[PDB]
């Protein structure tokens, strides 16, 4: 299969426009492992196929581009992804991570704490989430559209990610919200993007390309969703880590796109094509100030 | 006039046969990089491994105060190259080990300003 030599697989257009009924997931793969380079652990794979695939999109990539990750932290202590994304981010980038555990990391800035409690007066070029509560997988109950942080994160992307910016939100069989698919349709293109390396997993990332800040196409969350599950369950993902060894074109490329800050009154046609097309970041360029609330109870 | 030493606690626990501090974040590169010990972006070479800053300093993983005036940190937000002979205890390799001022090499690693 040439998909083995891709760094993983989206959701294909067709599978995006059925109207399936939500069903378990139940996939081949399920309980393989992937062959990986000797002393790399799963999260910097799977994290370097991300980022390999974003590096195949419309991204928008201005100088000083601002990037926040959520879920940074892991039970190790330490920031895998943080690293994969310094690594991939082109020098200059304003990288703050968090988490609500302790955890160290190459960010630029860590905020610890329920994400609930992160607050920011800038905008984001770009949103990584890998937050995920093991508490959500029950087959002993209803796989309902989940609340917690996502509640959070469909906020944040209204109100703090620059039209022209991107997201990547990592979801599960069970760990998603409907809302969140909902505003998949406000972005110029969006798809649902399975890494080869855990191909086994109901894992993906839900990937948002070039924020329009109004809806385009009208998207059912449940029923999208229930889409996806149908999608896995047909579609075997051969588990690989052939785009591992390949690195020579990993960094992202500085496009230097341009960064306008625009009124709302002032965005015609002409400006969502380049928004479209991931030549435009609309935001201030004021200085970055972000805070956690420290509640105070004896 | 006192302060906790943890690079010599570490030593003394690495020599009474202790097991080296894991969790490194090892990085995927080319292994075409300049051999330089701690860069911007991975730059280790075919004899070297790259990993992330942060995971290898004795100070951020212990959660303990740096011994720079300002606090601080050299590897944070860096990358650290460690020869492939050593990868199984970075952290150890940072504090026994010292970078060559003038070419930016790991002294008697690749620094040859001495010839
Ligand atoms: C799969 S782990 C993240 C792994 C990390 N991306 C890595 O590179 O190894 C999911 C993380 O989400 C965090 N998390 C879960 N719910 C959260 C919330 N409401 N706010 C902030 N972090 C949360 C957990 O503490 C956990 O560290
Ligand atoms: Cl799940
Ligand atoms: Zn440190
Ligand atoms: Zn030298």
């Amino acid at each position: 299969s040439s998909q083995a030599w891709q760094p993983g697989v989206a959701m294909p257009n067709l599978y995006k426009m059925q109207r399936m009924l939500l069903e378990k997931c139940d996939l081949q793969n399920y309980g393989d492992s992937a062959t990986l380079p000797k002393g790399i652990m799963m999260n910097v794979a799977k994290y370097t196929q991300l980022c390999q695939y974003l590096n195949t999109l419309t991204l928008a990539v201005p100088y000083n581009m601002r990037v926040i990750h959520f879920g940074a932290g892991s039970d190790k202590g330490v920031a895998p992804g943080t690293a994969v994304l310094r690594q991939w981010l082109p020098t200059g980038t304003l990288l703050v991570d968090s988490d609500l555990n302790d955890f160290v990391s190459d960010a630029d800035s860590t905020l610890i704490g329920d994400c609930a409690t992160v607050h920011t007066a800038n905008k984001w070029d770009l949103i990584i989430s890998d937050m995920y509560d093991p508490k959500t997988k029950n087959v002993t109950k209803e796989n309902d559209s989940k609340e917690g942080f996502f509640t959070y994160i469909c906020g944040f992307i209204q109100q703090k990610l620059a039209l022209g910016g991107s997201v990547a939100i990592k979801i599960t069989e069970h760990s998603w919200n409907a809302d969140l698919y909902k505003l998949m349709g406000h972005f110029a293109w969006w798809t649902a993007f399975v890494t080869n390396v855990n191909a086994s997993s109901s894992e993906a990332f839900l990937i948002g390309c070039n924020y329009l800040g109004k809806p385009r196409e009208q998207i059912d969350g449940y029923v999208m969703h229930a889409n996806y599950i149908f999608w896995r369950n047909t579609n075997p993902i051969q588990l690989s880590s052939y785009s591992l060894f390949d690195m020579s074109k990993f960094p992202l490329k500085l496009r230097g796109t341009a960064v306008m800050s625009l009124k709302e009154g002032q965005i015609n046609d002409m400006i969502l094509s380049l928004l479209s097309k991931g030549r435009l970041i609309i935001r201030e360029n004021n200085r970055v100030v972000i805070s956690s609330d420290v509640l105070v109870n004896n | 006039a006192f302060a906790v030493d943890a690079a010599k606690a570490y030593k003394d626990y690495l020599a009474s046969g202790g097991q080296p501090i894991t969790n490194c974040v090892k990085m995927l590169c080319t292994h075409t990089g300049t051999g330089q010990a701690i860069t911007v972006t991975p730059e280790a070479n075919m004899d070297q491994e790259s990993f992330g800053g942060a995971s290898c300093c004795l100070y951020c993983r212990c959660h303990i105060d740096h011994p720079n005036p300002k606090g601080f940190c050299d590897l944070k937000g860096k990358y650290v190259q460690i020869p492939t002979t050593c990868a199984n205890d970075p952290v150890g390799f940072t504090l026994k080990n010292t970078v060559c001022t003038v070419c930016g090499m790991w002294k008697g690693y690749g620094c040859s300003c001495d010839q």
